[PDB]
């Protein structure tokens, strides 16, 4: 089959963490152990080009040739922590891995055979229409998750198959199971290379080669059965009712260097240093779109339980929200009332989107796994997580809000209005979601996002126009309030409803005003809070608000565009 | 400026009452708000509501459903309709005007006596 | 809603002598307080605004005082043409509301 | 020495998960084995006296007589997850149990000569003094940490010790020297009970019984050595290599009434029932507060991170504020300034207090624990956690926004003003911390109650009487502005302010207001809004708080009472 | 702050005839607007007020109309006594600022 | 209701300008605002300040920390002071008052010449 060979790799990251290590690892069970910290992980992480190339500073060969290009789209993966869709069922992941990953040529026949192959050699046949695990609906085993896992991996029928960590936490019948599932796809002529942690007799038994690494230094190299006896002649006796790893393991604990050298002049290292002498996009961007979209979407409805507890409290605010203003009315505290109304409605479309944060972060694993595997591009990626996540949960409350409140509260009853006033509502949502999606794209936690969001709405919030009276404020602070995205929300709102009332019964003030102070109409009003009356002045506030959303969604793209995916 | 109210003096329990006041000497949509005022035997004055110069109205809260106040701009004219009476709806019923910069009842109307009886 | 009250109801008094009638507010009025005077057979008549202020066509005789909940109208040498029957009204919220009235009587 | 004795145990929850089951644990290694659900850590709990006594239906003995009533108090218990004090040092956290737990007539000499036996023996005197772990600071090693949790149980010289899973978490060398040391522990007649996860055979060779559990079932009570021989007997042959616990658990998972019945049908069976037959506050009140007080201000300081942020807030927040409304004035601008900025400093009181369901949520499994023990009553921790860390933490905020904007702004300048200023902030700050810990305390997740402090702090926000104007509510609504925290401090911050301040400047309204609606004074801004202008309209509001605070902190304290510690 | 702009600094008319002058804000006035005249040798002396109502003391034949920020006065049957300079006054914002003025002289 | 400036007509530069303002026929104390207003050569108006009825100030920020205007209500009078002087204050000073209910300048002083030169 396949030979991957490993000669004098060194990997510094700058301490190095891998030294001088070599071997070779050929069709069949080949095994990886040692400490926690040891360098197993690492040099899986190299053999597999899962590191950066810089650190790297040995040979690999394939075969006796060196790495092409698209090796990393030839080689199945199998990471530690499953990213199986939970949402979805093993045949809906497998089509998703087929639909990406197989050439568009073939026809979706051909795919499906593919998959009913994979489903039956994994034995999978019986959950292939089960949702794989879903915290809200309970799913099929862990050892069914990890054999979905294998199968997304095998679709493309690689040559070469690596997992990371293949049975840590699965059950210990679990664990003979799946390496019993791998002993058998080995024989076929397939290679597989993983490093395991604490196995079993049991377990240990099936192995075809060992690579045992300690402190980034090759312990012992060779095959599997023979490490009992080299460490036998190294010295030291192997008790009866003993592991023979966790024999291995208590050698390592107790040097090291002595034990490398030790192991240098043996025989093995001299057979493999012989060897080693001796040998010496797939679619279109619309079909990435697509199906990124359609899982997104299923895997939105699938799990409901967060989209349903934001509408449900959308509808009961908007309710309760109509009951208290029921009614307004053009008197004395008829400002008062409109001005406080549409104010919150604002800050809310804010304070409600910080929950953006978690579109990108809660799949940043899942995300890099898949660009490395050649999935998808991340503009692909970028625009179907936008088009199936944001755009719709982004929109359902403004429209709610506005259907629910505009006739209960009585607000102007011109259907140009109606239409302006959800509009408006939309592009606030929108600003504020893209500018969370800016401030927290490619992270791995969003403790630190969400307090900068949270200050930053605080601060925005106050220069929105009705804390402050922002034509009151010095002149050097004053430019601060084109930042603020409430602001420009809160005054077309303002400007929207305010035009042409009258709030001084009896006291007719459209001609003249009779007394200084009295402040009668909506134009007083307005132009007292610095707002423009002509039309341009309504609509220089959505302007600003498009190109904010245009800056932001950008800069998200660019953090996402240059993360480290490695 | 002037005012003058009109109508019939005499209601039959449940029916609808209905009074007229003509205004003379200003324009009813011009600037102020136009107010129903009633004067029970054994002298209470009770504010019912008014419309405003621009069309809008108020209403006393005591009177639920039953009070309407329209107008008519061609002849200078406002309306009161009170539906459902009773004989406790007996009073004299007057018309006045309302400036607002001020506060006041200005100008009122000389009262029409309104009886509910069968 | 603010409810208005008027102390006495009626009020003997004697030509040439002074009088005072009070209001009392449930809630603070601000000085949006009128006083209305109505002989029999007719329309009650605007008398003072604003507590304090006095409409033009009625004599020095008339004034108006008060600050809060509580105010007063003083009738200085009564005459014979000051008999009748004297509110008080709020114009500070909407439901506006009279007070009892209080009717003046020679003795 | 003690001789625990358990005869005919059965435990239901009305589900039965422990089964028949009876055994004796002598002094020395006494280990329960089997799978994570079997009944290894309940059977452990029945016998510390752990759990609720409704389910037991047994018999347990010690020395031959029933457990009395203060058994938790003279049997120490290791907890599985450490509950020791990060922030305080090894030295530290024997102190705070040897005050709690000693009796106080012992002077302080003999209780630091105590310790110093129980560290020597532990060998902790290389970290004596040395912080346990701080996840802001590096701490001692994992190993270290679990022998402080040892030494804490050991302070009282108990004669039973129980354990949960001592070795679950740790490294192969440290799970040795911990055992090791148990192993020493038990040679000098104290009785160590524990239970296990996945031993190895070097931990295995250590034990000296051996109580096998699965199902609720008792597979196997004997001494440890023997249950090779009681298996081999069953018809099971033993491989090489092969680490006998995983034997068992192999055994065991492959049925289980069969293996039941025969170990029934054996002769440790016979002689263990042989055996059963024949057999058939310490402090003060203010001591336990101190220490509590102590304890909770040293972790407080120790762990800096949250109070330094939300300080640093304050202070920025104060700056930012007191520049964007430097220099309040008296004209049609000033009422809605002065409005503004009081409005957003009370509502920022409440909803920076939703912090404070972390309070009780964090520490709930190490209140439940000590309070197990018999270190404190609830009374003397509840008041001790409230002293400690509410008290100053709600305290600073409310001086240094006082401090910093009062003069800034220039709010009234006299000295009556700017004090009750500060103390209606106080107030309105414990009204909404003690909200929080009422609807917080006793609970495991914050995620629910956070969400509905949430939503009962913007329902109060709108009923504070900026944002809707509380005198034009329907009647049947309106009662409910008396459960808003916001309104009676926002009320009373306005009363003090705005009370004989004039706004229409060249305009004098004192006298009397010319035009009928031009709102010329705070009089009639203070009306407006519904306030009374008495004396008495201004305390009601600290009244209405300091009740709220007296109900809320009640609530809660009930809420520790009544929750079943367990 | 508001600028006012007269669009004439000066303007030469005859006796009877009609005369109109102009006044531009740089921002929304709202009717808070007025018209001064001043003879040499004297202070300003108040017009209109309001952007429409005429001072006592003044004939018929002054009048002022204006809306937004556009603001006219209206002369017609100019006479000998009105000879001078005008200058339109926004008094919405607090730097209150007048415009440069407007001298009528005789042909 | 009547008023009258009076004070020195020559400055020397860098020098401190001070005038006093005299009200007869009302109390200065009791209802409106009372303003200082100059008038270059080559006539244009400038709004300078004001003192509140009950002492409040509001200055015109194109003269910052130079004006000050205090008050003396037991002989009803209020002041002007303008420092270090430029001979670009040169300017006929007025005195003037200001309703607030209404909005205008409705009473003025006669007027007073500053020179300020060397
Ligand atoms: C109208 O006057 C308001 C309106 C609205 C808020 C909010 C706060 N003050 C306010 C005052 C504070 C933020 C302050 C401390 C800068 N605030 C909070 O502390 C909580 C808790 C929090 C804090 C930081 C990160 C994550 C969560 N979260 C919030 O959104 C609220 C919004
Ligand atoms: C002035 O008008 C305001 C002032 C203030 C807020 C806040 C919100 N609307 C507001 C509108 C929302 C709460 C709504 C959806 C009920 N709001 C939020 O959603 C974030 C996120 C959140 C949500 C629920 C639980 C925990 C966190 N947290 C907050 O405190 C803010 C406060
Ligand atoms: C509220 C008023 C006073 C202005 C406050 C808004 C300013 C401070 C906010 C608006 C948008 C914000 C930016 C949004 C996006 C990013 C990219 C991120 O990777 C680092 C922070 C950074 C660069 C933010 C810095 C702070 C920022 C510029
Ligand atoms: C750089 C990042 C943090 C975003 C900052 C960009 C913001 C501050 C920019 C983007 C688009 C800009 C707006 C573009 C168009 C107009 C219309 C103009 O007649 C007034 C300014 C106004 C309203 C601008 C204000 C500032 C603005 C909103
Ligand atoms: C105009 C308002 C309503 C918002 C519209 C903005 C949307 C349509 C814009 C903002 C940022 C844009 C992205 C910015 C950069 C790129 C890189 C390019 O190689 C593929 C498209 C992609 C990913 C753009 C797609 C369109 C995009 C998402
Ligand atoms: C409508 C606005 C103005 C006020 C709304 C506040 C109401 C809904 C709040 C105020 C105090 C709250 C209570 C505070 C404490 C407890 C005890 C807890 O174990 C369950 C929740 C419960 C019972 C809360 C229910 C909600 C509650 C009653
Ligand atoms: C049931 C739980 C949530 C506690 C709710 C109790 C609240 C609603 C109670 C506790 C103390 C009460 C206050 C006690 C005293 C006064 C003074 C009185 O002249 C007006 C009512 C007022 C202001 C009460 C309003 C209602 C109040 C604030
Ligand atoms: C300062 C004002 C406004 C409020 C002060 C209220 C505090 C001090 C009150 C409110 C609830 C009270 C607790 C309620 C119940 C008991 C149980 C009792 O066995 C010991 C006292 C103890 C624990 C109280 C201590 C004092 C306490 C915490």
């Amino acid at each position: 089959g396949a030979v991957l060979s490993f000669h004098n790799i060194c990997y510094r990251v700058e301490k190095e963490i891998l030294s001088n290590i070599n071997g070779i690892m050929k069709p069949g069970l080949n095994a990886i152990l040692g400490p926690t910290g040891g360098g197993k992980s690492s040099l899986l992480d190299v053999l597999a080009a899962r590191k950066d190339p810089s650190g790297l500073s040995g040979d690999v060969l394939i075969n006796g040739a060196p790495r092409p290009a698209n090796f990393k789209c030839n080689s199945g993966y199998v990471v530690q922590d499953d990213v199986v869709m939970g949402t979805l069922t093993v045949r809906e992941n497998l089509q998703f891995s087929a639909a990406l990953r197989l050439a568009t040529t073939m026809t979706n026949h051909e795919k499906n055979e593919r998959i009913n192959r994979v489903i039956q050699e994994l034995g999978l046949d019986k959950v292939a229409d089960s949702k794989v695990g879903t915290q809200f609906i309970r799913g099929v085993s862990g050892g069914e998750r990890k054999r979905t896992s294998i199968g997304m991996e095998l679709i493309t029928d690689p040559s070469i198959l690596f997992l990371d960590e293949p049975t840590t936490g699965l059950d210990s019948s679990t664990a003979n199971a799946v390496l019993l599932l791998l002993k058998r796809m080995s024989k076929q002529g397939r290679t597989i290379i993983f490093s395991i942690h604490q196995p079993r007799y049991s377990i240990f038994k099936l192995f075809d080669s060992l690579t045992l690494l300690a402190s980034g230094r090759l312990m012992f190299h060779g095959p599997a059965q023979e490490a009992l006896g080299y460490f036998e002649s190294a010295g030291y006796h192997c008790e009866a009712y003993n592991n023979p790893a966790d024999f291995f393991l208590d050698i390592i604990n107790g040097l090291i260097e002595k034990l490398a050298e030790i192991y240098v002049n043996s025989s093995f290292y001299k057979e493999t240093k012989a060897e080693l002498h001796q040998l010496s996009y797939t679619t279109s961007f619309c079909h990435q779109l697509r199906w990124v979209s359609k899982r997104s979407f299923k895997n939105l409805l699938g799990n409901p339980q967060a989209s349903i507890a934001q509408i449900i409290v959308t509808v009961v605010l908007g309710l309760v929200i109509g009951a208290i203003y029921f009614g307004l009315k053009n008197d004395s505290t008829g400002i008062q009332n409109r001005a406080g109304v549409l104010f919150f409605l604002t800050t809310n479309q804010c304070f409600s989107s910080v929950s953006a944060v978690e579109l990108f972060v809660v799949e940043k694993k899942l995300f890099i796994h898949e660009y490395i595997s050649g999935y998808y591009r991340v503009s692909s990626y970028f625009l179907g997580k936008l088009l199936s996540d944001l755009l719709p949960m982004r929109m359902l409350p403004s429209i709610i809000f506005t259907c629910i409140v505009y006739f209960m509260l009585g607000l102007k009853p011109k259907a140009d209005a109606f239409f302006v006033m959800m509009f408006t509502l939309m592009m606030v949502a929108y600003s504020a979601s893209s500018m969370a999606l800016a401030i927290a794209a490619g992270q791995s936690v969003v403790s630190v996002a969400t307090l900068l969001m949270t200050i930053c709405f605080v601060f925005m919030m106050i220069f929105s126009g009705l804390l402050v009276n922002l034509t009151t404020i010095a002149s050097w602070l004053s430019w601060l309030q084109y930042f603020s995205i409430p602001r420009y929300g809160f005054t077309a709102l303002q400007h929207n409803e305010f035009l042409g009332q009258n709030f001084c019964p009896g006291l007719n003030a459209t001609g003249n005003n009779p007394c200084n102070y009295a402040t009668c109409t909506g134009e007083e009003y307005l132009v007292k809070q610095g707002i423009d009356l002509s039309p341009w002045g309504l609509w220089k506030n959505h302007v600003a608000l498009a190109c904010m959303i245009v800056i932001f969604l950008t800069i998200a793209y660019l953090k996402l565009l240059f993360l480290k995916k490695y | 400026v002037q005012l003058q109210e009109s109508g019939p003096g005499l209601v039959k329990p449940s029916q609808s009452l209905s009074l007229t006041c003509t205004v003379t000497g200003f324009s009813i949509t011009s600037d102020y708000a136009w107010n129903w005022i009633r004067q029970f035997p054994g002298k209470k004055l009770e504010w019912m509501g008014y419309i405003n110069f621009d069309g809008g109205t108020t209403y006393n809260p005591s009177l639920r459903g039953r009070i309407s106040i329209t107008r008519d701009t061609s002849k200078n004219q406002f309306f009161l309709q009170l539906r459902s009476v009773t004989p406790e709806d007996t009073a004299t019923y007057y018309c006045a005007t309302f400036y607002g910069a001020k506060g006041t009842l200005d100008y009122w109307g000389q009262g029409t006596s309104v009886t509910v009886s069968s | 809603d603010i409810v208005l009250t008027q102390s006495p109801s009626s009020f003997s008094v004697s030509l040439g002598d002074r009088v005072t009638i009070s209001c009392k507010a449930s809630g603070y009025i601000l000085n949006r307080l009128a006083w209305y005077q109505q002989k029999p057979g007719n329309a009650p008549r605007l008398l003072i605004s604003g507590a304090t202020s006095l409409e033009t066509g009625f004599p020095s005789r008339f004034s108006g005082t008060g600050s809060g909940k509580d105010y007063t109208l003083s009738i200085s040498s009564l005459q014979t043409e000051d008999v009748g029957t004297y509110y008080c009204q709020q114009y500070w919220s909407t439901p506006w509301t009279f007070g009892g009235g209080t009717k003046l009587e020679i003795r």
